[PDB]
């Protein structure tokens, strides 16, 4: 061994482990998916009841970078926000300096710079989230990135994170998000992960939506009470 | 100071003379004042005569390292950019006035640097003390496209226009001429004015002036 | 960060410290250097390494640095090492000049440096010099002085010694034949190519293998003369001469 | 900049990079000092001369003012840039309170020095252990000594460096009040007291007394040559 | 063949070898991937393939063709995050040229700015080398065309046709029984002979969807990536 | 971000510098190369094949000019080599800028291998891997250096470095006078990079260049191929 | 094999804070004890020669006129937290024109205690005894090497440490005089310290509500060991 | 102004194979003279002088900041200084403070030692060179010195005739000047020898 210490140093056959070894980590962080509809982006993040004694709404693996940019993330929760605050800190700049909101392929670039650089040095540790960045722009469309700990983007259609990822995302193929609009995707999002966390695993569990799009007017927030619980009432006929 | 630069049909044409005045008194009576940038760019300096110096020799520093590296050419664009990016920093407290001309690939190109940054490429250009005077002879007689006959015939004619008339000025015409395959660098083009010759022998020997002490120190 | 650090600066558990003493094993290899002193002049004799046929043999000297107008040095170890400390204490002399007008004395010249080369011994984690040097020189105090630095950083002030490679039979022989001062700048040269004859191995003491500088008070000049390859072979055949006479006359 | 904790705890409570450098000062030459009631008598041994150096330069007693003298032991470039930095804080001392240093405010100054320097970044402690000796104002007499952690402390008489324990079981038994008693007298302690340490008969052997008046003045080799003559000579007669 | 920690950080084996480049020689070859750079006559094109694993995936946001200036383009092999840092370098490096010298960088004197850079990454003993290698195309004036690659090590050299990647051994040896028979090359054949070099040692025979085409040209200087259906063009034509 | 701030470079307890002594090997394993002064200028040549037909020769140069007069070659790794030829064009230049005058090729050694020394002695830095020739015509009298990663240099008359250069030094020693022009140490440079080559010495697998008192200058490969015809 | 000097333990507490705690177990004893009359607060010398001079040495040191102070363990690094904590009663003094309370002089010093490391490099050794009277009567307050501090009313630091306080506990009470607290204290040295008892292996200070920070000497001091 | 709080005056002038330099000896503060002795010529080598007018303060200051970078180059270098080359040294030393100017005005004379061919120059405070070929002047009586030299100055002289000529310039000249006086010292050195001679001049 020895060669899996730092992050300054290759493996003799020309990796590495250090980045390797945090992206394990993120396999323990539950699930979170986010599709794109033809007009908005929907994330979804079923969020684990650890213990009765949290309040409901605690500890948000949902959070919100920019006016019309979200972000769900996946990982060890304290680097997931101080992720987030460089993020919700790079768009500020960029509206000071430049006028105008941030694009997300602009957005994109500027964090996973940010991640990439903590994988070259022995004095500092890969980060050990990955995250999702939605947003919707009336002269751009709906747009979906994703940034693993290794600093690496692209564009999706739709994508998952967490325990179950293979598990969760042969079923988004099944979907057809090019022509659905950001109704009846609310509805698709749920269900597929309700299909996925056996109850042997967790007892019970909480739903956790978000939503954008010309639809919430560009704006980035959360579903209402009423949507979510038509998905919540789409959940039990799944036993058919 | 008098310096002035001209385009002809092939290259460029540069002119000076040669007085350094210190207060009313002059100084110096063969001071060169066209200087050496590249193989190819020369410049004319007026203003402070140490600022110039010490700017002309550092740009031409920076551009034999960065010819040697790239291995080609200089471009005369770049010894435009270095100048007036260095000037505008210093905000005008360094006084040097140049003209620069030189003859790259893309053929002659002559430049006017005023000491705050501020640039302008012309046909024909005069800076300098007396240069409201050269500027009236370029004024009078440009033509485009002339022979370098024609040209070094009117650059020497309008350097006289400020010997003659300056009193800032005023000693034996250096030209320049830079074309795509020729560098003629000729201080003495002309002498129009001369010493007096001396009428009375004012002549002393040895021995007409009372010493107190003397020493001798040998060398070898 | 701190797995490939290696601590060139701590103790050793028996109490001495080793970067130091490693040092000073590399000084008694490559080098072979001596000075001599008792009356009106001082010698530094030195001897050439690198004989081979192809060289210049350039630059005025070979280990032999002037320091300062009525001082100099010679050198011994890594060479490259040499080179950044001659040119330090060369304005060492100069900064001292500039501040009181007035030439360095010969042995504040010394401590000077060895405080610089003490301190990377210290503190720092870096490598400390394997560089061991002698100094000769003039000053109106005390006039002809003689000392030697060590990679440790603490100096001496001596009247002959040698840093060769076999420089411990060169001390042995130095305190068998010597007198003080009586020994003029004549018989000490004798006895400088009586000694290099011993500690070099290559035998018949090759004129081009040694160097001999000197320096002389002349009034007020302090002429540092490193004499020619002319007067060598008459000094070296001086020494045959004399011990063909005093073995078969024994 | 280099930083690193060199100087650690250990497991059970020991700074072994101190207790390294004490063996240093451990194996360094003798170093031996009597305060007298009104001339301080203080002599290193084993000045180790080889008969072909500048006898000058090899000097371990040096003085810090016209008031104070300082001897050591350990190794020697790290004492001459110790005392190099207690002569600026001494003349120092004069630019503010007018009056000369006291011998107990140098000694701290030392000890306070050596203690920070086992407490920075990327630092060895010292590895020297001294001796300061000095008749301060209203001529009181005393000395005292630096160990390398940095404790300064006082003393009648001690001794450091190579066989210390052999000399200062050697004193106990020897320190009387009337040994004291004449200024030649504390001599004769000294000179006994470095004769039963390494050999140094007469040959390697440098004492140096102050009259509380006066500077440091080192017996040239004929007084200690004719005093080492009269200290065994008592001791041929009465054994 | 190994003493101390040459292993592991950026020192000198006993043999004069130093592992660590050596080893980041072979984290290219980890991408998967293959490209393929010519020289014509008058013209320069870089060949490489696509490999999109997904139907999710936004098949528009995987190019490793980037554009640099506006008339110099490059591909990037070895892992992505390495790569697409460095051409951040790279488009900053030449914009510093033309605020400074005011004209356009010529391609060799950009080649060699990102090798320093790279030097020094396997000069001080602290940084992790960059596995990812650098192709460059452009057109200068009195030189014409002329292609340079840039590797990890810090080395660079003009080529004529060029391979990188997994296959770069095969590629060469077909490249260089082509050019040592000296046939003249039109713009069609330089695009024929670099299709049919990868189509040949990969043994793919592919449809337009799967390589990427950038060329240049001395009547169109601008770097340009080539449309699906204009590959279709060169494609069937390629099939006699 | 920082450094590592302590040298990685330390004395064996036999005395030795082990990282410079690893990196004299990766010097011996070079490309060869010879250098020549005889009496008015200086003859540097040495080895420069591409490892396929792909590569083209004309876009890299192993001899390089310093300034006007000054030129220098290398036998070691090829990136350390630009890093300090960059250094050394730079060192002219604050040389002229004080004095007005070309630098003279024994005060340029003085300050490169400067560099060289500082670089094995400073915190977290492994040596430089090559060693180099240094030519020039200062005052009439020709000079060649040779300095090495450890920071000495050296004063030959004629000299090899790379692979063979042992032998090279023996051909050099049978070879060379006092008493020769600058075109018979040319064609005694490509008699001694013969030793060492393939089978094809062609006007491309070298490179050549000379000093003159008319300044340092590089060969193409025009005369090359006049000089390589009629050798041996 | 060599951790950084900044590590937890796997049962979670630190190296080389906790390896500080044992190195006080090699310094000479010291006990104090709190009373409603005054802080009285004593200690051994441990004198190794006969030659060496005795006075020269001390533990109780005073911090300001009504605070004293008494170190066990190392005693080197023991003059640097004496130096922070006499400039802090002055700055104190400077802005606000009254006494810094004895709690606030600890609290001071204890924020210096635990702030090593590899920026701006080992725990302190040392263990300190802050006997003092505040406007809320006398008080008396313990260290650590760990900076944490608290109210004791007997508390015993040094080699001799668990053995003292055990005998230490059996006869406090919380209506003493200070004339037999001093009186009980040296008892309790006499038990553990090797040497005899005199006036010169041991001294004593004590602060009073009345007069200021007093220290005894070795005249009015034998008048209790003749009286033990 | 600045450069007439002291006084002080400078000539070299140039001959056939020699050149020679003089200078005047007062030292004074506006009205006042302290002493008759002050050094203002100092050497440089052998056959290389350099002569400093200006601020008696940055007289003495220049003078060994210059030594100072002398003796590194003499020892670094294994030759001697050309008498062109330390032009450009004087002119780097004054053109880094192009803010805090020193005030002087130095006058560099000397013999080129492989070719013995004579050399003169001057400059400016701020450091602009001038070479001649016949005379450079400075100081605060400039104007006067000007009427000695372009009346009296031959092209090729020999260093009998050279000695005469530049002292009834400087004797001349510096009596009609106020703050400068007090005797002049003429150096003039030679190939094969080098002479210092004091003048008889006005003590008023």
């Amino acid at each position: 061994t020895g060669y899996d210490l730092s992050a300054s140093t290759f493996s003799p056959d020309g990796r590495v482990f250090q980045v390797e070894y945090a992206m394990k980590a993120v396999e323990n962080s539950s699930t979170a998916i986010g599709i794109r509809c033809k007009d908005g982006v929907v994330f979804g993040v079923e969020k684990l009841v650890l213990s009765k004694l949290y309040e409901e709404g605690s500890n948000k693996r949902l959070f919100n970078v920019d006016r019309h940019v979200g972000m769900a993330v996946a990982g060890l929760l304290a680097d997931a926000r101080s992720l987030a605050d460089i993020a919700r800190e790079e768009a500020s700049n960029f509206r000071s300096n430049f006028g105008y909101n941030i694009p997300l392929k602009h957005l994109a670039d500027r964090v996973a710079m940010y991640v990439h650089a903590y994988t070259l040095y022995s004095a500092v540790r890969p980060f050990g989230c990955s995250f999702m960045l939605g947003s919707y722009s009336v002269n751009d469309g709906a747009q979906l990135y994703m940034i693993d700990p290794s600093g690496v983007s692209y564009g999706y259609w739709g994508c998952a994170i967490g325990k179950a990822r293979q598990a969760a995302k042969t079923e988004i193929e099944k979907l057809q998000m090019k022509e659905m609009t950001c109704r009846d995707i609310v509805k698709e999002v749920a269900k597929i992960i309700y299909i996925v966390h056996d109850e042997v695993k967790d007892k019970a569990f909480e739903l956790e939506l978000s939503w954008v799009g010309e639809l919430t007017n560009g704006r980035h927030e959360i579903v209402p009470k009423d949507i979510r619980e038509e998905a919540e009432k789409y959940a039990k006929e799944s036993l058919k | 100071t008098t310096i002035a630069g001209v385009v002809y049909k092939d290259g460029i044409v540069l002119g000076a003379d040669t007085r350094a005045t210190e207060g009313m008194v002059v100084a110096d009576k063969n001071c060169s004042k066209i200087h050496f940038i590249s193989p190819n760019i020369y410049c004319c300096g007026a203003g402070t005569a140490a600022d110039t110096d010490m700017t002309t020799q550092l740009i031409s520093s920076n551009l034999e390292l960065h010819s040697l590296s790239t291995g080609r050419l200089p471009r005369v664009v770049t010894a435009n950019r270095m100048l007036k990016q260095m000037l505008f920093r210093y905000q005008g407290y360094i006084g040097a006035a140049l003209v620069l001309g030189g003859v790259d690939v893309t053929g002659p190109h002559l430049y006017s640097i005023y000491p705050h940054g501020s640039t302008d490429k012309l046909p024909y250009v005069t800076m300098g003390s007396g240069s409201l005077a050269a500027m009236a002879v370029f004024e009078d007689k440009f033509r485009p496209d002339m022979e370098e006959e024609e040209a070094k015939n009117l650059v020497s004619e309008a350097i006289a226009a400020g010997i003659f008339n300056d009193l800032g000025s005023g000693s034996n015409i250096d030209l320049c001429v830079i074309s795509k395959n020729k560098l003629d660098f000729l201080r003495p083009y002309t002498v129009p004015n001369k010493k007096g010759t001396r009428l009375g022998r004012y002549r002393c020997e040895k021995g007409t002036t009372a010493v107190l002490t003397e020493k001798i120190t040998p060398l070898e | 960060s701190r797995r490939y650090d290696s601590r060139t600066t701590i103790f050793s558990p028996e109490g001495r410290l080793y970067q130091v003493e490693y040092a000073m094993e590399a000084i008694g290899h490559a080098g072979t250097c001596l000075g001599i002193l008792a009356n009106d002049g001082v010698l530094l004799a030195a001897e050439r390494r690198n004989i081979h046929k192809l060289l210049d043999e350039v630059f005025f000297s070979e280990k032999i640095y002037k320091l300062n107008e009525d001082m100099a040095c010679s050198v011994a170890g890594i060479t490259s090492d040499a080179n950044v400390l001659t040119n330090e204490l060369r304005l060492i002399a100069q900064r001292y000049l500039l501040q009181y007008q007035e030439p360095i004395p010969c042995e504040q010249l010394v401590t000077a440096l060895c405080d610089i080369k003490q301190a990377y011994t210290q503190f720092g984690g870096k490598r400390p010099f394997g560089v061991s040097l002698l100094y000769i020189g003039w000053d109106k105090h005390y006039g002809f002085q003689l000392y030697q630095s060590d990679p440790s950083g603490n100096y001496g002030g001596w009247k002959a010694t040698c840093i060769g490679n076999n420089s411990a039979a060169a001390v042995s022989m130095l305190k068998q034949d010597y007198k003080e001062g009586e020994m003029t700048l004549k018989s000490a040269l004798a006895l400088a190519i009586k000694v290099l004859n011993k500690t070099m191995d290559v035998s018949k003491l090759s004129a081009e293998k040694v160097e001999i500088a000197t320096l002389t008070r002349e009034n007020g000049k302090t002429v540092i003369r490193v004499l020619k390859q002319k007067e060598v072979e008459q000094l070296i055949k001086k020494h045959e001469e004399e011990e063909a006479k005093a073995e078969r006359e024994k | 900049s280099y930083d690193r904790a060199i100087t650690v705890f250990s497991p059970d409570g020991h700074l072994f990079q101190v207790e390294y450098a004490q063996e240093a000062v451990k194996k360094g030459s003798t170093a031996v000092g009597v305060r007298g009631r009104d001339i301080v008598v203080l002599g290193v041994e084993k000045k180790s001369v080889a008969k072909l150096q500048d006898e000058r330069t090899v000097r371990k007693i040096c003085a810090l003012d016209d008031n104070v003298c300082m001897a050591f032991a350990g190794l020697t470039a790290d004492a001459r840039i110790v005392i190099n930095r207690a002569r600026v804080e001494c003349q120092s001392h004069r630019l503010t309170v007018e009056d000369p240093v006291t011998v107990e405010y140098i000694t701290r100054y030392i000890a306070s020095l050596k203690q920070r320097y086992t407490q920075s970044n990327g630092r060895r402690p010292f590895g020297i252990s001294a001796l300061i000796v000095g008749f301060d104002f209203d001529g009181t007499p005393r000395l005292y000594q630096t160990d390398p952690s940095g404790t300064y402390h006082a003393w009648k008489a001690n001794a450091i460096g190579r066989g210390a324990k052999s000399v200062r079981e050697f004193l106990e038994k020897n320190y009387t009040d009337e040994a004291i008693e004449t200024d030649d007298l504390t001599i004769k302690l000294v000179i006994k007291a470095l004769l039963e340490v390494v050999q140094s008969g007469g040959k390697n052997i440098e004492l140096a007394v102050m009259r509380r008046d006066q500077s440091l003045k080192i017996l040239n080799p004929e007084e200690i040559e004719k005093y080492v003559a009269e200290i065994e000579k008592e001791k041929e007669e009465n054994e | 063949s190994s003493a101390g920690f040459d292993r592991h950080i950026t020192i000198f084996s006993p043999e004069g070898r130093l592992y660590q480049v050596e080893y980041a020689f072979k984290a290219i070859n980890q991408g998967g991937l293959t490209s393929v750079a010519v020289r014509g006559k008058d013209c320069a094109v870089i060949v490489t393939q696509k490999k999109v694993p997904d139907k999710l995936l936004d098949s528009s946001t995987v190019t490793h063709l980037f554009k640099i200036t506006e008339n110099i383009g490059c591909v990037m092999t070895g892992m992505t995050a390495d790569s697409r840092s460095q051409v951040q370098r790279a488009r900053y490096e030449a914009a510093n040229w033309k605020y400074k010298y005011g004209y356009e960088i010529p391609v060799d004197m950009l080649c060699k700015r990102i090798a320093d850079i790279s030097q020094v990454y396997t000069q001080n003993a602290e940084m992790r080398p960059l596995g990812c290698c650098m192709i460059l195309i452009g057109i200068d004036e009195e030189q014409g065309p002329q292609v340079y690659k840039c590797d990890p090590a810090g080395y660079y050299c003009g080529f004529k046709a060029t391979a990188a990647g997994v296959k770069q051994t095969e590629s060469t040896s077909f490249l260089e029984k082509k050019v040592k028979k000296k046939f003249d090359w039109t713009f069609e054949q330089t695009v024929e002979t670099a299709i049919t070099c990868l189509s040949t040692v990969l043994s793919i025979d592919f449809k337009p969807s799967e390589i990427e085409v950038g060329v240049v040209t001395v009547e169109n200087p601008k770097f340009r990536i080539l449309t699906e259906a204009e590959i279709d063009a060169h494609l069937v034509a390629l099939a006699e | 971000e920082r450094g590592y701030s302590f040298s990685l470079t330390t004395f064996s307890p036999s005395g030795k510098l082990v990282q410079i002594e690893y990196a004299l090997a990766a010097v011996a394993g070079g490309a060869p190369s010879v250098g020549i002064k005889a009496a008015n200028g200086v003859v540097l040549a040495t080895e420069k094949k591409q490892k396929s037909i792909l590569y083209d020769e004309r876009s890299v140069h192993k001899v390089e000019p310093i300034t006007k007069h000054i030129g220098l070659v290398y036998s070691g790794m090829g990136p350390d080599y630009r890093v300090l030829v960059h250094r050394a064009r730079k060192l002219a230049q604050q040389y002229y800028l004080v004095y007005q005058e070309p630098i003279p090729t024994a005060q340029l050694v003085q300050r490169v291998a400067s560099v060289m020394q500082e670089y094995t002695q400073s915190g977290g830095v492994r040596p430089f891997g090559v060693s180099l020739l240094i030519c020039g015509w200062n005052e009439g009298r020709p000079y060649l250096f040779q300095s090495d990663p450890s920071g000495a240099y050296f004063a030959w008359k004629a000299t090899a470095m790379g692979k063979n250069y042992v032998n090279g030094k023996t051909f050099l020693e049978k070879r060379y006078n006092e008493d020769l022009e600058l075109e018979d140490a040319i064609h005694t440079a490509i008699l001694t990079l013969k030793e060492s080559f393939e089978g094809q010495m062609t006007e491309d697998n070298i490179e050549v260049g000379i000093c003159n008192e008319a300044g340092f200058r590089r060969l193409t490969p025009t005369e090359v191929k006049d000089y390589l015809a009629a050798i041996a | 094999y060599d951790r950084g000097v900044n590590t937890f333990s796997p049962e979670g507490r630190l190296f080389q804070v906790e390896y500080a705690i044992e190195a006080i177990k090699l310094g000479s004893t010291a006990i104090g004890i709190q009373t409603s009359e005054g802080v009285c607060l004593a200690v051994e010398k441990r004198i190794t020669s006969p030659l060496m001079e005795p006075s020269s040495i001390e533990k109780i040191v005073e911090i300001d006129a009504h605070i004293g102070c008494a170190m066990s363990g190392l005693i080197a690094d023991a003059k640097t937290l004496i130096d922070k904590a006499r400039v802090e009663t002055q700055n104190h003094w400077f802005t606000y024109n009254e006494t810094m309370t004895v709690e606030s002089v600890t609290q001071a010093v204890s924020n210096l205690a635990l702030q090593f490391g590899e920026e701006d490099s080992r725990p302190f050794g040392v263990a300190l005894l802050f006997g003092g009277v505040d406007e809320k009567g006398p008080q008396l307050f313990h260290m650590d090497p760990s900076g944490t501090f608290v109210q004791c009313d007997a508390r015993a630091i040094g080699s001799a440490s668990e053995g003292a306080q055990s005998s230490l506990q059996e006869v406090y009470h919380k209506s003493m005089t200070l004339k037999e607290a001093i009186k009980s204290s040296l008892i309790i040295l006499k038990q553990v310290m090797e040497e005899k008892l005199n006036a010169t292996n041991i001294e004593l200070a004590t602060v009073q509500p009345g007069q200021n920070f007093h220290m005894f000497t070795k005249e009015e001091l034998e008048e209790v060991i003749k009286d033990i | 102004s600045i450069m007439s709080y002291n006084g002080g005056a400078v000539m070299a002038m140039k001959g056939k194979n020699c050149v020679a330099i003089a200078a005047d000896r007062r030292f004074g503060i506006q009205a006042q003279m302290v002493t008759t002795d002050f050094q203002k010529i100092f050497p440089m080598g052998d056959r290389l002088y350099i002569g400093l007018a200006g601020l008696a303060t940055d007289v003495q200051t220049v003078a060994q900041r210059l030594k100072f970078r002398l003796n590194l180059y003499e020892l670094k270098e294994g030759r001697q200084i050309k008498p062109y080359t330390l032009m450009s040294m004087v002119a780097n030393l004054l053109y880094e403070k192009r803010f805090g100017p020193y005030y002087t005005e130095p006058v560099i004379a000397g013999l080129d030692p492989k070719t013995f061919k004579p050399f003169i120059c001057s400059l400016d405070l701020i450091g602009c060179p001038m070479v001649t070929d016949d005379f450079v002047v400075s100081g605060t009586c400039a104007e006067q010195m000007y009427g000695m030299c372009e009346s009296l100055w031959e092209p090729n002289m020999d260093p009998d005739h050279l000695f005469e000529t530049i002292s009834q310039a400087m004797l001349n000249a510096v009596d009609r000047d106020a703050v400068s006086g007090m005797g002049v010292i003429v150096h003039i050195i030679e190939k094969d020898k080098i002479t210092t001679r004091t003048l008889k001049a006005r003590m008023d």
